[PDB]
């Protein structure tokens, strides 16, 4: 016998997402009874493109606060700022996310604000 | 002295709340009834958490049971764990 | 000594991927890694109910991609469907 | 003495509190509050300090959310002070019965 | 001429429909709003009659749904008398965001 | 002559829908809005409906790709089957 | 020859009727309704047991994760009359053995 | 061998509804590896009085 040598099936997908624990995964948790080979290929590709995508817009919002190190208040406001991410999480609750900056037109002070220049 | 605990759900935090919503004007009645819903809201999930508490044959409420119970609400939490 | 699965690796293999001078707190890498097991969830129970409903007993990528059309809204499901779908030509070709 | 008129505060305090995340409520009464609902339910019960963490993110994002709808009511109405029926109303329309 | 004032007749009207549970809206315009929409998604589709009565209640439950949110919208509003925006308020509390 | 055919959703049909909720007095521009709103609903409910019939092969669309697109939406329909 | 074989609950709906009603019938499409009914909540409870199982990491869905579901979804007295008829039911088995 | 007269478990059960309809839809669906005697029967019962209820 030859025994040729490893290689996983993300880098032959050219991912960088675990295939295989995903196909665990599915194994594990009464889906069905069995799973096809693409599955979970799929299935990673769309969890690796959807992570790229918050993460791209989370460090947008780092730079836009200066700062270096995504954390949850990025998240949120990307989430939030995205019409289809909202859709997605419309009914999630990212915790310490807050809120948007968003304040009704009508509350604010008149434009007889004292300062024309 | 103490008020059944849930007076510590005091009027300035729910007005920094109401703020965080957006709220300009507050009537003085709103608070009362604001506890009133959180209280209606919490023993829902409270009670959800200990039903999957007692499943586990556990007396610690975990993290999860919390995030199950909200999940089963339809109100799903994200960062702690699951 | 127990042992923990997790996605932090790969979401910072992809954050260095797309942004290589930036840095994830803890707490955020945990809410990614919530957001991954529940479109994971979503994704499995709903192609799950489609083979139910045809009477197939096997979960194929024609499941993912049709739950994914269900699921997710226009550019985004396009976008993600022609990854997976590249993907999976890519698997199936380097064998 | 300087005074600044009503409302210039109340709208510093929104953009306040908008702006940053931190948690409104104090984590003692909450945790209070917490032990004597699930007493009521079942004796001597434990709590992780990150489940009462979890409750209280997921009570005050309930609450400012209501708010939220509750000012739009109010603002339906030609209004900007929130009242009960307005609560009322908001939870009403999700359904939240009870 | 015997003339009934404005109100009376609608009374009667709501008593009369929500007396009864037949179908409101006409068969084959639906059925015409349905083919025609799902053209535009697929071509020379078909659809299977209970399919389309079912369409049909499903839509009609909800408009009347919506209807009746809007008119607590705008009793709310010390009105009698629905307008886009109450519907609009309805809409947005269920996250019907379109 | 026709009129893109929304229109047989006629003035008097949404007058009796709301009568069945019970309005008494109705804005003339409702009528457009509950037309646009219906038209979103609709397509959604038929868009995922037709991916139900997509992924059967079928080319005849049929009451449970119905029912499992109201599902889905949180709209479930009981009297059709399943 | 060619023949299928369309099961329901219709049957068993119907002897319930006459148990609780004898002298009152039902549609046909009412009885459609009836049956969509017990598929939901059946869905509905195997669905809830299985999730409570896999969070604690057990194989065997028992009497206990049907209960624990019920609990979850249904509200308090109805809970209860169904559970105590429930555990009615379990004990007057076990024993008629 | 005897063989004996064949009972059923609804009966046994003293209920109506057939558990052994349920049980095979429980094990048909994938909702988990095995299933407990009792849980069909509970379910069933819990079926039988909300329809009871209800009619």
């Amino acid at each position: 016998k030859a025994r040729a040598k490893a290689k996983t099936r993300s880098s032959r997908a050219g991912l960088q997402f675990p295939v295989g624990r995903v196909h665990r995964l599915l194994r594990k948790g009464n889906y069905s009874e069995r799973v096809g080979a693409g599955a979970p290929v799929y299935l990673a590709a769309v969890l690796e493109y959807l992570t790229a995508e918050i993460l791209e817009l989370a460090g947008n919002a780092a730079r836009d606060n200066k700062k270096t190190r995504i954390i949850p208040r990025h998240l949120q406001l990307a989430i939030r700022n995205d019409e289809e991410l909202n859709k997605l999480l419309g009914r999630v609750t990212i915790a310490q996310g807050g809120v948007l900056p968003n304040i009704q037109a009508v509350l604010l002070p008149k434009k007889t604000e004292s300062h024309h220049k | 002295v103490l008020r059944d605990n849930i007076q510590g759900i005091t009027k300035p935090a729910i007005r920094r709340l109401a703020r965080r919503g957006g709220v300009k004007r507050i009537s003085g009645l709103i608070y009362e009834e604001t506890r009133g819903v959180l209280k209606v809201f919490l023993e829902n999930v409270i009670r959800d958490a200990v039903t999957y508490t007692e499943h586990a044959k556990r007396k610690t409420v975990t993290a999860m049971d919390v995030v199950y119970a909200l999940k089963r609400q339809g109100r799903t939490l994200y960062g702690f764990g699951g | 000594r127990s042992r923990k699965e997790s996605y932090s690796i790969y979401v910072y293999k992809v954050l260095k991927q797309v942004h290589p001078d930036t840095g994830i707190s803890s707490k955020a890498m945990g809410i990614m890694n919530s957001f991954v097991n529940d479109i994971f969830e979503r994704i499995a129970g709903e192609a799950s109910r489609l083979a139910h409903y045809n009477k197939r007993s096997t979960i194929t990528s024609r499941e993912i991609q049709t739950a994914v059309r269900l699921l997710l809204p226009g550019e985004l499901a396009k976008h993600a469907v022609s990854e997976g779908t590249k993907a999976v030509t890519k698997y199936t070709s380097a064998k | 003495p300087h005074r600044y008129r009503p409302g210039t505060v109340a709208l510093r305090e929104i953009r306040r509190y908008q702006k940053s995340t931190e948690l409104l409520i104090r984590k003692l009464p909450f945790q209070r509050l917490v032990r004597e609902i699930a007493q009521d339910f079942k004796t001597d019960l434990r709590f992780q300090s990150s489940a009462v963490m979890a409750l209280q993110e997921a009570c005050e994002a309930y609450l400012v959310g209501l708010f939220e709808d509750t000012n739009l009511c109010a603002i339906h109405a030609k209004r900007v002070t929130i009242m009960p029926k307005d609560i009322q109303l908001a939870r009403r329309i999700r359904g939240e019965r009870a």
